[PDB]
This record gives structure tokens, C-alpha cells and sequence, in this order.
């Protein structure tokens, strides 16, 4: 789908170098040294890292470099670090089609001390109980690996209904993070002696439990 | 030194056009440069869009050509774009960003690199309405505290278009803020939630107020969360 | 006895680049050099033929009028056996020359905040320029052995390179925009008196 072709992922260890290659033609890439390379950190805007092939923007740290060979451009990053956990998109100039980009490149740092979820669950606010709406919130975080399994409980039996659960997603800290929503009404809330959230990750499962007043 | 802002309508109906501008200070765009926009459907690659320079001169992509127009005006000094007959292969963050080279005779010139970009706005593609936001505090409580750290947050709840951003204080709340992505509900309307950890000491004492912003409506909600009764 | 149209030349809203630099041609009026002369906004007013008061009561088959902004530092090199960036690769006054050179510096015009690059100069050019010759080809110079084939490389250079004007430069680096007026005589009647 994109007419520069870039590997999926790519990883390497700390302190180590990593090279990200990307792919056109002789009409692209290989035409024309009009070759540039971006970082976008989840959530924020790309940040110019490399432009005109080997050439570095002032404030771009001396251990990213870029290279071309032919129709494949490379960028190396030496002296691999967490805050390179990003993603790294290439361009260049096409003639005819005008500044065509690459699909990306999602680059991990492979530092993976395994975490633990640190659990949090939130009652229904008293405000939201006075709207007729009951939300209970299981917020999830700082667990590696990215792999986490949700269930509630009412009482102490199983609760398949109005829980929405985000997918985990990746935090500044490389870590990652999920939460899940349990949508009630509020006589619901006051039915129940206790709701419970619990999070299986690595086998073992944290759970946490709420309950009226 | 410059500064790029991309401003719009955050939400825009199926087969109408979408119309962001983006104002530029700190140097004339007349002065020289070219000046372009770039998009990001959400969770997707980069596309770049169009360029242009102060004369009105404009290159654009191949596959969205036939439906869009950049313009300039030097006296507001900012730069627009339209893109008309959106679906929701439209729906995307729309960034403007400032060319490498101030010669605006360099070979491929606006279609090289982009040096100073702007902080994206978002368009959502859709025939749902807006909906504000509505905002719930997640009280401290002993079950949230853990020793010396204790853990309050805001529910951000129904709203749309994407996206809300939270601040906490003002800014001078920003180290132990997680703010988590939104789930999208049976209803259609977005809902998250900012939890941040806070010195267990001080709940009382302190002051925490979270301030949601959801700029598809013109909300901004700043609300204090207390320890509970 | 229509006047000649100085006004739409000197005090004209855009200016050329010095690599290509305008000519534009007068003909079949009167013009008064004498005010022109004396104005004192002109920093720059030296002639190569007769004096300015005298060419007033001489007449000229055509009157060409070429415009560009350069360098203060550049000035000295519009005149004619001048070597310089300029007078090489840009804009060469014969040795013959018979006309005025005017000048006056367009800071407030001319200079913008980040730098104007709207004003090229040609950097780079394989041969030294013959004179009123105008060159503005886009090849890209080759300055080594490898051969360029036409694609900006190492040693392969776009030609052309920008005065970025600061209203915050010093002089010599301040843009100033020229006028040089040649006069020239034919073997045909005269059109431009005083
Ligand atoms: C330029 O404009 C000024 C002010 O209008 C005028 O005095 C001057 O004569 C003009 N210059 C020419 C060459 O006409």
C-alpha cells in the first residue's frame, strides 16, 4: 500500500546500533538525494531527523545517521536507548507523484524486565450516581509484557455486559497500559454487595474490588 | 522564531468539505519557504498532501488531487486547506509542517523535507453529532492509597468527536499522569480517564484539578477532585 | 512628447534577482536626467559616458534599463573590468560602457525577518559571463569528476544560491536594488532627449 517499501519492526539492544532500511526505485530513491527520515513518538507530531540522505537537523543527536545504496536507504542508530522506542517513517521525491512515504518501522529497545499491573478501581463518582449512571473504572498500568486479560466480577459471579476494554498501549516509560469500563445503571451499583476487576497477566492475577458506601 | 497552528472544525459530514487553515507566526511566509500538509489516519502511515509557496503555486499528490485545493493569503498571513468529498479514508490527524529550504526554485522544492511542524488537529469523518464531554472525579480513597503514593483521577464520559487531552494544575501537575485512550462505547461516544499519583500526606491539604479540553465543541471543563465523605 | 516612464523602473514594487536581471527598453520620449541625478536618495550614481547634467542636452536612439537587488559589497563590481561573483556569473558591464550605474539601499524593502530568500545569486558557473548576457538555466554545476546526470549530489550543486537579508545585517550585507541605464546610438534616428 505504500510505494517505499520499510520492514514492519525492527529491534536491537541497549547500547547496540540498529539500521532501518527502506526500499523504492530508480525513480525515487535511487533518482533523486532527496531522502528523509522522521521519529514520531506516540501521540506527538513527527520530528524531522534526517534530510537530504546524511544530512542531520541541528539538535538531532550525532548517533542517528542515514545512508543510501542504490534504490534502499538506511538509517543507523547507534548507542540504542529507551527514548528511541518509537516509530520511523522515510520519504523521498518521486518526479512525476510528488514526496511519497514509506509505511513505517516500529523500533523496541528489548530491555523487557517483565512488570507486574499495578491495579486501580474507581466507584461510581457520587455525581455520576446523581445523572442515573453508574461507570466503574479498572485503570491498568506500568505491566510488561503488553499482554493483559480483564474480567469482572458482580458479587462473585462472572459480568460479561457493558465492559469495554481499551487495547494496552505503549506509555513514555516503554511499559504499557490498558483500561476497562464496566457501564451500570445505578440501582445495579446498590444491588450488588461488591464488583471486582481482576487482571490476569503472566499467569498470575491481580484483582481489585469496589463496593456501595 | 516560528510557530505553525493548524485550526478546524473537528468534525465534518460524509461527501462535504473539509476546511482546516493554518496560521503562521513568528516569520512571513512570503519571505520565502514552501509550506505544506501532511496526514495521519489514525493508527497509519504518513501522507503527505500538498504544498505551496506565497506565489499560489501548488503541488500535490497524485491519488487526492482531483479533490483538493491549498491556498495562501500573505495577509492573514496563514495557509488553508480543503479537501472536498470525504469519506472516512479521510479521517485523520492533518498536520502542517514548514519545508528545509527557503529557495523556492530547489529542485522537488515542498516536496523534500518538512522541518517545523505543527502540533496536528484532528478531523473525524462522520454523520454523528458533536457531543461535549462530561467530567466525574475519581475520588482518592484508602483503597486507591498505596503508602506514601495515592492515586485520584478524572472520568471523561459520552463525548465526540475524538480527541480530549487532559492537563492536570495547569501543567504544574505532569509526573505521574497517565492519561489512558479512549474506549469507544455502544453509543457511539467516546469515554476516558487521567489518573495521576499523588503524595498521600497531602490530599487534604493539596489541591488536584483536572482540566479536559475537547476543542470539536469549544469545551474546556476544569474540575476539582476531593477525598470522599 | 510622451516622458519616459523612469518612475515604472526605479520606483517599481518587486525587484529582480540579479541573475535575472530585467531590461526594460525606452523609447520616443524626453526623460530629465537632471532630477534624477540630483535626487540624493540614489547612494549610488556614477556614468561611464558623459556627465549627468550633460547627457541632458544629448539624445540617444534607445535607452535600456536593467533592474536587480544585490549586496552592498557587490555594488563596486557593476562597472565595467570587474571580476566578482556578481560580474562573472550574474551581470557584466562592457568595457565600453556608456551609461549610469544607480543604486540605493532597499533595507527596509527588501529584508525580512528569518532571512528573504526570494533574491538569488549564481553561485557556481563553468564560464565567466560576456557582457548584458543573462543566464538563467537550473543545471546543476559539477564540480568534481563525477558526473552529475542532472541530480543534486556531492560536488554536484543547484547553481544558484540566496542572499538571506536580515534587516539586522550589517551594510555590505543589506540589499540594494540597482539601475543601470545604458545609452546607445544606432544608425537610426533618436527617440530619447532631455
Ligand atoms: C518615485 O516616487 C516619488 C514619490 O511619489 C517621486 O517623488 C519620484 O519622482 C518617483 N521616482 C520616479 C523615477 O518617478
Amino acid at each position: 500500500q505504500s510505494a517505499l517499501t520499510q520492514p514492519p519492526s525492527a529491534s536491537g539492544s541497549p547500547g547496540q546500533s540498529v539500521t532501518i532500511s527502506c526500499t523504492g526505485t530508480s525513480s525515487d530513491v535511487g533518482g533523486y538525494n532527496y531522502v528523509s527520515w522522521y521519529q514520531q513518538h506516540p501521540g506527538k507530531a513527527p520530528k524531522l531527523m534526517i534530510y537530504e540522505v546524511s544530512k542531520r537537523p541541528s539538535g538531532v543527536p550525532d548517533r542517528f545517521s542515514g545512508s543510501k545504496s542504490g534504490n534502499t536507504a538506511s538509517l543507523t542508530v547507534s548507542g540504542l536507548q529507551a527514548e528511541d522506542e518509537a516509530d520511523y517513517y522515510c520519504s523521498s521525491y518521486a518526479g512525476s507523484n510528488n514526496l511519497v512515504f514509506g509505511g513505517g518501522t516500529k523500533l523496541t529497545v528489548l530491555g523487557q524486565p517483565k512488570a507486574a499491573p499495578s491495579v486501580t478501581l474507581f466507584p461510581p463518582s457520587s455525581e455520576e450516581l446523581q445523572a442515573n449512571k453508574a461507570t466503574l473504572v479498572c485503570l491498568i498500568s506500568d505491566f510488561y509484557p503488553g499482554a493483559v486479560t480483564v474480567a469482572w466480577k458482580a458479587d462473585s459471579s462472572p459480568v460479561k455486559a457493558g465492559v469495554e476494554t481499551t487495547t494496552p498501549s505503549k506509555q513514555s516509560n516503554n511499559k504499557y497500559a490498558a483500561s476497562s469500563y464496566l457501564s451500570l445503571t445505578p440501582e445495579q451499583w446498590k444491588s450488588h454487595r461488591s464488583y471486582s476487576c481482576q487482571v490476569t497477566h503472566e499467569g498470575s492475577t491481580v484483582e481489585k474490588t469496589v463496593a456501595p458506601t | 522564531q516560528v510557530q505553525l497552528q493548524e485550526s478546524g472544525p473537528g468534525l465534518v459530514k460524509p461527501s462535504e468539505t473539509l476546511s482546516l487553515t493554518c496560521t503562521v507566526s513568528g516569520y512571513s511566509i512570503s519571505s520565502g519557504y514552501y509550506w505544506g500538509w501532511i496526514r495521519q489516519p489514525p493508527g497509519k502511515g504518513l501522507e503527505w498532501i500538498g504544498s505551496i509557496y506565497h506565489s499560489g503555486s501548488t503541488y500535490y499528490n497524485p491519488s487526492l488531487k482531483t479533490r483538493v485545493t491549498i491556498s495562501v493569503d500573505t495577509s492573514k498571513n496563514q495557509f488553508s486547506l480543503k479537501l472536498s468529498s470525504v469519506t472516512a479514508a479521510d479521517t485523520a490527524v492533518y498536520y502542517c509542517a514548514r519545508a528545509v529550504v527557503g529557495i523556492v526554485v530547489v529542485p522537488a522544492a515542498g516536496r523534500r523535507a518538512f522541518d517545523i511542524w505543527g502540533q496536528g488537529t484532528m478531523v473525524t469523518v462522520s454523520s454523528a453529532s458533536t457531543k461535549g464531554p462530561s467530567v466525574f472525579p475519581l475520588a482518592p480513597s484508602s483503597k486507591s492509597t498505596s503508602g506514601g503514593t495515592a492515586a485520584l483521577g478524572c472520568l471523561v464520559k459520552d463525548y465526540f468527536p475524538e480527541p480530549v487531552t487532559v492537563s492536570w494544575n495547569s501543567g504544574a501537575l505532569t509526573s505521574g499522569v497517565h492519561t489512558f485512550p479512549a474506549v469507544l462505547q455502544s453509543s457511539g461516544l467516546y469515554s476516558l480517564s487521567s489518573v495521576v499519583t499523588v503524595p498521600s500526606s497531602s490530599l487534604g491539604t493539596q489541591t488536584y484539578i483536572c482540566n479536559v479540553n475537547h476543542k470539536p465543541s469549544n469545551t474546556k471543563v476544569d474540575k476539582k477532585v476531593e477525598p470522599k465523605s | 512628447t510622451n516622458l519616459c516612464p523612469f518612475g515604472e523602473v526605479f520606483n517599481a514594487t518587486r525587484f529582480a534577482s540579479v541573475y535575472a536581471w530585467n531590461r526594460k527598453r525606452i523609447s520616443n520620449c524626453v526623460a530629465d536626467y537632471s532630477v534624477l541625478y540630483n535626487s540624493a536618495s540614489f547612494s549610488t550614481f556614477k556614468c561611464y559616458g558623459v556627465s549627468p547634467t550633460k547627457l541632458n542636452d544629448l539624445c540617444f536612439t534607445n535607452v535600456y534599463a536593467d533592474s536587480f537587488v544585490i549586496r552592498g559589497d557587490e555594488v563596486r563590481q557593476i562597472a565595467p573590468g570587474q571580476t566578482g561573483k556578481i560580474a562573472d556569473y550574474n551581470y557584466k558591464l562592457p568595457d565600453d560602457f556608456t551609461g549610469c550605474v544607480i543604486a540605493w539601499n532597499s533595507n527596509n524593502l527588501d529584508s525580512k525577518v528569518g532571512g528573504n530568500y526570494n533574491y538569488l545569486y549564481r553561485l557556481f558557473r563553468k564560464s565567466n559571463l560576456k557582457p548584458f548576457e543573462r543566464d538563467i538555466s537550473t543545471e546543476i554545476y559539477q564540480a568534481g569528476s563525477t558526473p552529475c546526470n542532472g541530480v543534486e549530489g556531492f560536488n554536484c550543486y543547484f547553481p544558484l544560491q540566496s542572499y538571506g537579508f536580515q534587516p539586522t545585517n550589517g551594510v555590505g550585507y543589506q540589499p540594494y536594488r540597482v539601475v543601470v541605464l545604458s545609452f546607445e546610438l544606432l544608425h537610426a534616428p533618436a527617440t530619447v532627449c532631455g
